[PDB]
């Protein structure tokens, strides 16, 4: 019975991998949500300060080049959370990468071994174990939800540019849109299920 | 013994003078934040609050004003030990330095152009704490508050600068 | 002076902001104490194979005596490897502002615009002294970028296109610095 022991001990691996990423995931998210809420603030700490004009308002003609100061340092410190927010992105790449290349080595030591393994040795549960084609169905179904969920916040951050400022407002709502479109909780009720499996 | 002394209290004292002003411009965004917050629900809906918010605000810019007269005073004295040092050495001298490297006309540039900064910066601030009260454009008011919060008269380098002393000093370890 | 590249070292200390790590490289105490460098100040680099590069130094301790740390990027600028030779000189010679500088760039960052470019340009690199045949960074928007660098335009009126002594004239940029690019109605009194 040497071929279903090699599918199940690299099932078993497989795993507690996504286990740390999905932590590893939820810390960086969680750091991301107050730096758009603090890019919100600046943005309309410029817009308020392009709607007007210093060269009518009385007792700041003494000062000739205020403008220019005043919105270099509004810049420079909105290039400093864009800097952050690139480093939480390279974090979620990582784990992107990473799983799906562990997901890779599970279909292949499946599609090896696949000829002495019957359809029905795979198609069959137990009492403390779901089958084979359920756990492969539901990796499957977690490397596609970590693809597009990347690929989704990948084209948010690349659309900020300082031309206009009511997408730059607007970000917040479309970042909790995109954690509110998903399916709710995959990967701890498929961990769940697996984990009688795991302990035994 | 002497002028390095001198140089080793005036490095300290610039360093906890830019502490305090930082302390005292945090004090006085939280009051003028909740004088704007006051006037908009004045206008969208009394003197003595806000007369009490104003008189706090008043004695911030009174703190801040000491800071300056203490900047100006160190600067000055910067200036007469270099002076004294250029007059006791003669004109046609190779002076090693007290320090490693630097010469002490450095020292007064860099003093300069901290003081130069600084006393634009506290110019700005009262013209904020004037016209604060009395404006109705929203539009105004928000950038009232970011002239006070972000200070444009003040540059990012002179703290690099602010370094150069503490590795002429050696509060730092190097 | 005439000390060893190596790389820059592995403990990284912050500094004051994120911008200002990559033109500040890195020495050791006796290499200022002995070819009487000061610190603060930009020196001037050159290399075996005729290029001058200027930065600034910083001088912490624990750092291997005899040699020069320098970072991967300057020395992929440069253009050399951990073991060769270079040159150091203080700056002696009075430097102040420019008024034009002249970008060289590839087709391929054609499609950005001019103006928040040369925005972005002037914001991340300031006092930085400038050289023909360099190469400058500047990350815009998380992207990297990288530029080629023409003449430059001098206050009193010269005109750089050789410049190789420490008592030369040097130019940094700063705003109110113009920059070139390379790769109605009318009703006039005539017409009436």
């Amino acid at each position: 019975d040497r071929p279903l022991l090699a599918v199940q001990e690299a099932l078993k691996k497989c795993f507690p991998v996504v286990e740390e990423q999905q932590g590893l995931w939820q810390s960086a998210l969680r750091d991301c949500q107050p730096l758009l809420s603090s890019l919100s603030n600046l943005a309309e700490q410029l817009q308020a300060a392009q709607n007007l004009r210093f060269e009518d308002v009385p007792a700041l003609r003494a000062f000739p080049d205020l403008k220019e100061r005043l919105r270099r340092k509004q810049l420079v410190a909105g290039d400093i959370v864009l800097d952050k927010l690139g480093e939480r992105l390279a974090i979620l790449l990582k784990v992107r990468d990473m799983v799906s290349s562990h997901v890779e080595r599970v279909f292949q030591i499946y599609e090896q071994h696949a000829d002495t393994v019957g359809i029905d040795a795979v198609l069959q549960p137990s009492a403390v174990s779901p089958s084979v084609a359920d756990m492969l169905e539901w990796l499957q179904d977690i490397e596609r939800h970590y693809r597009k969920s990347y690929l989704k916040r990948k084209y948010l951050l690349s659309s900020i540019q300082w031309g206009d400022l009511a997408n730059i407002q607007a970000l917040p709502k479309a970042w909790d849109r995109i954690s509110k479109d998903e399916h709710q909780d995959l990967v701890q009720d498929i961990l769940l299920n697996v984990s009688f499996f795991l302990e035994e | 013994s002497v002028s390095a002394r001198k140089i080793k209290d005036n490095a300290a004292d610039w360093h906890n003078l830019i502490l305090k002003w930082e302390t005292l411009n945090d004090a006085g965004f939280t009051t003028a934040n909740n004088i704007a917050n006051l006037k908009i629900s004045l206008l969208n809906k009394y003197n003595e609050e806000l007369e009490k918010l104003c008189e706090e605000l008043q004695a911030t810019l009174d703190g801040l004003t000491k800071i300056q007269v203490k900047m100006e005073k160190l600067s000055s004295t910067t200036k007469g030990i270099c002076e004294l040092e250029n007059y006791h050495y003669g004109e046609e001298s190779k002076r090693p330095p007290l320090f490693h490297t630097w010469p002490t006309t450095h020292f007064y540039e860099v003093s300069h152009k901290l003081l130069e900064m600084y006393r634009k910066e506290l110019l700005l601030k009262r013209t904020v704490a004037k016209e604060l009260a009395h404006t109705g454009d929203p539009d105004l008011t928000l950038s009232y508050l970011s002239m006070w919060l972000h200070q444009p008269y003040v540059e990012s380098d002179s703290r690099l600068h602010l370094e150069s002393m503490l590795l002429e000093t050696g509060h730092r370890a190097l | 002076g005439t000390l060893t590249v190596t790389n820059l070292l592995e403990k990284v200390d912050d500094k004051i902001p994120k911008t200002f790590q990559n033109s500040l490289i890195h020495l050791g105490l006796n290499t200022m104490k002995s070819a009487n460098i000061c610190i603060g100040r930009p020196v001037l680099l050159t290399s075996l194979n005729g290029k001058q590069e200027v930065y600034t130094a910083w001088p912490m301790a624990g750092f291997p005596g005899g040699k020069v740390g320098l970072s991967e990027m300057a020395q992929k600028n440069v253009g050399v490897r951990p073991g060769d030779a270079i040159q150091v000189q203080p700056l002696v010679g009075a430097v102040l502002q420019a008024e034009e500088m002249d970008v060289a760039l590839s087709d391929k960052d054609m499609e950005i615009n001019e103006e928040e470019l040369t925005g972005c340009i002037l914001r991340k690199l300031d006092g930085k002294i400038v050289l023909p045949g360099n190469f400058l960074y500047c990350t815009f928007y998380g992207r990297p970028y990288k530029l080629q660098v023409l003449r430059v335009k001098g206050a009193d009126g010269m005109i750089l296109g050789g410049a190789k002594c420490n008592t030369d004239t040097f130019y940094f940029i700063s705003s109110t610095t113009r920059v070139n690019f390379t790769e109605q109605f009318k009703v006039t009194y005539d017409m009436i």
